[PDB]
C-alpha cells in the first residue's frame, strides 16, 4: 500500500500541553467517485537525440547546450 | 610498524636473502587507393595468387590449397576460367617456376607499396615481400600512371608510339597501347625504407598544453528514471538501455531498420527492439567482440545469453545465490566474468553451464569489474567495510595484488590499452592512478563533484583519460604533464557540461573523438 | 563577368588580410613561434551558426 500515487497528509491531536500525537489522515469515499474519475495522462513514448557537446575543445552556443550564465578551470 | 610484521613473517615462512591473409590484406589496401593508381596494382593481384596456390600443393598442404583455390576463384570467374580450371607436372607450372613474372609499376607507386609493406611487414606484409622476391620482378619506370584514358596512352596511341621493352609484358599494358586498340634491388629497398623511415621518430615532450578533443552527446527523453544501465556496441552502431521495468531496448544510433534472420521478419522496418525475458530490474549489459552476442544480469539472480541476430534468449546462468550486479565479456569475447551480493567473483565461458573459476577473498558486496588487455587477469572491488581493489588470476583463481587508499564507494575502474596502468573513481570526487607491477600509487585527480563517476576510458595511446560523471560533467586528464621548458588539479585538460543530463556512458574512438550518453531530467 | 567582379570588390580586404596572417605564419618555411596560435573561439563558431541560419 506504500505504492500510492495520492499525497500524503497529517493530523494532529493533543494529548495535553506540548504532547502532541500525529495521524494519517484519511476519509471515507464512495465507490461512484474512484469508478467514474478520468486516468492520468500518458506520457509519450522513449526516444533519443543527437548533438555536438563540444568540438575540438571548446562548447558551441547552440540551444542544446547550457547558457554560459547557468568553477571549470584550474585557478590555483 | 606494518614493515616489521611483513620482516618477520618473511623470515620466519624461510625466504632467503597463411598465404590467404596477406591475399586480403593486399586486396583491401588496394581497394583502399585513389582511383588514378588501381589500374597498376591490380596487376599484383594474379601473380600473387597463382604462385602461392603451387607452394602449397609444394608442401603437401593439398586441403589448404583447394581451399585458397575455391574462396579466390569467384574473383577471377569471369577471366581465368581455363587457368583455373587446369590449376584444379605440367609444362605451363614448369614455365611459370622458370619464367619469374613481370609487373611493370611507376616509381612513386612502388615506394608507397614498399613503405606500406614494411609497415605491415608482421600482419602479412612478409609474405607478399618474399613472393615478389622470389618469384617476380617489379620493373620499375619513371612515368605517370597509365590508364586506357590517361595522359599516357592518350599520348602514346595519338604519336603513334611504339611498345617499351620492359612493359612488353593476364591483362597487360600492352592490349592498351597496341594498334589493337631497371632490374630490382629488394630487400635492399626493404633496409633504405627502414633506415629512411628511422629519422622522423618524436622522442619527448617539453612545453605546450593538452589535447583538444571532440565529443557527441546522445540524450534520451521520457525515460520516466526508469533506465538502469546503457552500453554502445563496439562499432559505435548500437545502443541497449536496461531498465528497471525488467526489459531492455536496443537502438540503431543512426536511425535504419534493424534486420531478423527469421524467414517471416524478412524486410521488417523498425530501428528499435525489445529483449524481454528477465523478471527484475536488469543491471548490466555487455556487447560481445558487428556484435552477434549480448549479455545481461538482473536483481532476480540470473544471467542470460541473447542472440541479436534472431533477437532471442539462447542460454541461462544460474551460479550465484541474490541479486547478480555487473557481468563482463573478456577483451576478445570468448570467456566473461560477474560479481554481485554474495561477495564472490566468478568467471565462465559461454561453453560450460557452470562456471569454471571462483574467486573467494572480498569481505564484502562486489562494485566494480575490470578485465586486463591480455586475457589472463581480473579486477574487483568491494565496498564498505572492505573498500579494496583485488588483482585475480584466471590461470590459478588467486589474487595477486591488493590496492588500497579509497574511503568513498567505488563506482568504476578502468585497465590501460598498454597493460601497466590502472584507474579508480569513487564518490567523492576523486580518480586513482595505480601502477600495476610496483602495487602503488601514481597519483590522484580532482575536480569532479560528489555523487559518483560511473564511467572512464583510455584513448588508443593510454595517454588521456576521459571520465564522465553524475554532477553532468564530462572531463579530459593528462595522464603525464610535459616537461618544463624552464578544488582542480592543473592536470585536467577539459571540463564540458551537459544540459541537465547525467552522464552514464563515455568511450573513447580510433581518434581524438568520444561518445556520451544519458537521460535528460527536465525538472 | 560582373557576378565575379562584384565577389573581388566585396571580400578583396577580408582576403587580404587572412593572406597575409598565413604568410607571416609561415616564413621561410619554417613555422614562425613568435606568433599567434591557431586556437578556436565561440565568437567564431556564432559567426558561423548566424551564416548558417541565414543559409
Amino acid at each position: 500500500g506504500y505504492e500510492s500515487t495520492r499525497p500524503l497528509r497529517y493530523g494532529e491531536a493533543s494529548l495535553g500541553p506540548g504532547q502532541p500525537l500525529f495521524y494519517i489522515d484519511d476519509e471515507e469515499v464512495d465507490f461512484e467517485k474512484v469508478i467514474n474519475a478520468p486516468l492520468p495522462k500518458v506520457p509519450r513514448d522513449m526516444t533519443f537525440t543527437a548533438h555536438w557537446l563540444a568540438v575540438e575543445g571548446v562548447q558551441p552556443s547552440i540551444p542544446q547546450n547550457p547558457t554560459t550564465a547557468e568553477d571549470l578551470l584550474p585557478k590555483g | 610498524n606494518l614493515n616489521q610484521i611483513v620482516t618477520d613473517y618473511l623470515k620466519k615462512k624461510g625466504f632467503t636473502r597463411k598465404y590467404l591473409k596477406a591475399f586480403l590484406l593486399l586486396k583491401n589496401w588496394i581497394d583502399n587507393n585513389l582511383d588514378i593508381y588501381k589500374f597498376e596494382l591490380r596487376k599484383l593481384l594474379w601473380p600473387v595468387f597463382v604462385y602461392s596456390y603451387l607452394e602449397l600443393v609444394s608442401q603437401g598442404y593439398v586441403d589448404d590449397a583447394k581451399h585458397l583455390l575455391e574462396t579466390l576463384r569467384s574473383h577471377f570467374e569471369a577471366v581465368h576460367q581455363d587457368q583455373l580450371a587446369l590449376l584444379d607436372e605440367n609444362h605451363t607450372t614448369r614455365l611459370y617456376r622458370e619464367n619469374k613474372y613481370r609487373i611493370p609499376l611507376n616509381q612513386s607507386l612502388s615506394g608507397n607499396l614498399f613503405h606500406f609493406l614494411e609497415r605491415e611487414a608482421d600482419n602479412g606484409g612478409a609474405t607478399i615481400i618474399y613472393i615478389l622476391q622470389t618469384h617476380c620482378s617489379v620493373e620499375t619506370s619513371a612515368r605517370g600512371p597509365i590508364e586506357p584514358y590517361s595522359f599516357e596512352a592518350i599520348y602514346r596511341r595519338a604519336r603513334n608510339l611504339d611498345l617499351d621493352e620492359a612493359d612488353a609484358h593476364g591483362v597487360t599494358n600492352r592490349d592498351v597501347l597496341d594498334t589493337s586498340a631497371r632490374a630490382r634491388d629488394v630487400v635492399m629497398e626493404m633496409q633504405k625504407v627502414r633506415e629512411n623511415r628511422d629519422r622522423f621518430v618524436i622522442e619527448g615532450r617539453t612545453g605546450g598544453i593538452g589535447i583538444p578533443v571532440s565529443a557527441c552527446m546522445f540524450t534520451f527523453h521520457n525515460t520516466l528514471g526508469t533506465v538502469s544501465c546503457m552500453d554502445f556496441s563496439n562499432d559505435h552502431k548500437l545502443v541497449a538501455v536496461g531498465t528497471m521495468d525488467s526489459y531492455i531496448r536496443v537502438w540503431s544510433l543512426d536511425g535504419k531498420p534493424l534486420k531478423s534472420a527469421l524467414e517471416n521478419e524478412k524486410n521488417l522496418k523498425v530501428n528499435n527492439r525489445k529483449l524481454i525475458g528477465h523478471s527484475g530490474p536488469v543491471y548490466g549489459v555487455s556487447f560481445s567482440d558487428s556484435s552477434k552476442l549480448l549479455l545481461s544480469c538482473s536483481a532476480d539472480g540470473q544471467i542470460r545469453l541473447w542472440s541479436l541476430e534472431i533477437w532471442a534468449c539462447l542460454c541461462i546462468y544460474k551460479a550465484h545465490d541474490g541479486p547478480v550486479f555487473r557481468v563482463l565479456w573478456g577483451p576478445h569475447g570468448h570467456y566473461f566474468a560477474s560479481a554481485g551480493w554474495d561477495k564472490t567473483v566468478r568467471v565462465f565461458t559461454q561453453d560450460h553451464a557452470s562456471a569454471v573459476r571462483i574467486m573467494v577473498g572480498h569481505d564484502t558486496s562486489i562494485s566494480a569489474l575490470a578485465w586486463h588487455p591480455n586475457g589472463t587477469y581480473v579486477f574487483s572491488a568491494s565496498d564498505e567495510m572492505d573498500k579494496s581493489i583485488r588483482m585475480w588470476s584466471v590461470i590459478t583463481g588467486n589474487c595477486v595484488r591488493i590496492f588500497t587508499g579509497h574511503t568513498h564507494y567505488i563506482t568504476a575502474l578502468e585497465c590501460a590499452h598498454n597493460g601497466k596502468i590502472l584507474a579508480s573513481a569513487d564518490t567523492g570526487g576523486n580518480i586513482f592512478i595505480w601502477d600495476i607491477e610496483k602495487g602503488t600509487l601514481i597519483k590522484k585527480c580532482r575536480g569532479h563533484g560528489k555523487g559518483g563517476i560511473p564511467s572512464l576510458s583510455f584513448s588508443a595511446e593510454s595517454n588521456v583519460l576521459v571520465s564522465g560523471g553524475l554532477d553532468c560533467t564530462v572531463r579530459v586528464w593528462d595522464i603525464e604533464l610535459p616537461a618544463d621548458p624552464n578544488q582542480i588539479t592543473p592536470d585536467q585538460i577539459s571540463a564540458f557540461a551537459t544540459k541537465k543530463t547525467p552522464v552514464l556512458k563515455v568511450r573513447f574512438t580510433r581518434m581524438n573523438l568520444i561518445v556520451a550518453g544519458g537521460c535528460y531530467d527536465p525538472e | 563577368d560582373e557576378a565575379y567582379k562584384i565577389w573581388k570588390q566585396v571580400t578583396k580586404k577580408d582576403r587580404a588580410l587572412i593572406a597575409k596572417e598565413r604568410y607571416q605564419l609561415f616564413a621561410n618555411n619554417k613555422l614562425n613561434v613568435e606568433e599567434p596560435a591557431l586556437l578556436r573561439t565561440k565568437a567564431g563558431m556564432r559567426r558561423f551558426l548566424k551564416s548558417r541560419r541565414e543559409a
